[PDB]
């Protein structure tokens, strides 16, 4: 069974050090959100509350096994707190429920996970329709520069597809943009993607 | 003029546009400030940007002259 694959990959590994062969090469990560719902467009504090799923994909050079000789098992699901994760958080926050990861034979990891976010929104209205509201969602790592971890969007839109058409608020766009943030503390820039949500409403 | 611009990853040197003769430095605050000090925007400008209530803004007219707190000019 796969428990002798899981025998494990985990005596010579614990989530602390980045699973690259040696330190000063880079571990990239693919990131995309799947917007599910606008829980509340708090107009009068300009806070957007939203339910989301967060896709993060990356390679762990230490969690590889040859499949043929483990009775050909392609991949296992395992605890996120048990594998190295890019501690990728919400930069844009204003004010979340643990799951598991699909690790592949080639050391590829796929973590979807759900989120609630209170993020700030801004109005400046024309680009009419009557009322557009811009709500940016900026994600980036909590502990790692682009020289330890670079982070890419899966595509230059935030996935609506399984978006769930709210009755007063209308997603017109959700483009993504990739920036670096400098930060006077030090030490290389901090990569960050920004899903930018633009809504209006029927009257 | 040749200024450092932070639009670039990694940080590096650019020759500013025509008419934008000054190099500048902008620093406001995230609230990552405590954790990773101060956010820095380096670039070019035609006139030194007047700006904000809370800054560590700096102009210069020399080549070289707006480096991040990285090292020295
Ligand atoms: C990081 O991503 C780039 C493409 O975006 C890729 O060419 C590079 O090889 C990746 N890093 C490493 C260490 O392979
Ligand atoms: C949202 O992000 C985009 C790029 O990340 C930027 O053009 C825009 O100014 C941002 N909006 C706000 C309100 O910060």
């Amino acid at each position: 069974y796969a428990q002798k694959l899981f025998n494990d990959l985990f005596e010579d590994y614990s989530n602390a050090l980045r699973p690259v062969e040696d330190t000063d090469k880079v571990l990239n990560v693919t990131l995309q959100i799947t917007l599910s719902q606008i829980k509340d467009m708090d107009e009068r504090n300009q806070i957007l509350t939203a339910y989301l799923w967060i896709r993060q994909i990356w390679h762990d050079a230490y969690l590889t096994w040859d499949r043929d000789q483990y009775d050909g098992l392609d991949s296992i699901r395992i605890p996120s707190d048990l594998v190295w994760r890019p501690d990728i958080v919400l930069y844009n926050k204003a004010d979340p429920v643990n799951t598991n990861v699909v690790l592949r034979y080639d050391g590829l990891i796929t973590w979807d996970a759900p989120a609630i976010t209170k993020s700030s929104c801004v109005v400046d209205v024309t680009y009419f329709p009557f009322d557009n509201q811009q709500c940016n969602l900026t994600f980036g790592s909590w502990t790692y520069n682009g020289n330890q971890v670079d982070i890419f969007n899966a595509l230059d839109s935030g996935d609506l597809s399984d978006f769930i058409e709210d009755v007063e608020w209308e997603v017109h766009g959700m483009p993504a943009v990739k920036n670096v943030i400098s930060y006077g503390c030090c030490s290389e820039p901090y990569p960050d993607v920004t899903f930018t949500l633009l809504l209006k409403r029927r009257s | 003029i040749v200024c450092h611009t932070t639009a670039t990853s990694p940080i590096s040197a650019v020759t500013c546009p025509p008419g934008e003769n000054l190099c500048y430095r902008k620093m406001w605050c995230d609230v990552f400030c405590s954790s990773r000090g101060k956010v820095v925007e380096l670039g070019c400008a035609a006139t030194c940007p007047s700006k904000k209530p809370y800054e560590e803004v700096t102009c210069c007219s020399t080549d070289k002259c707006n480096p991040h707190p990285k090292q020295r000019p």
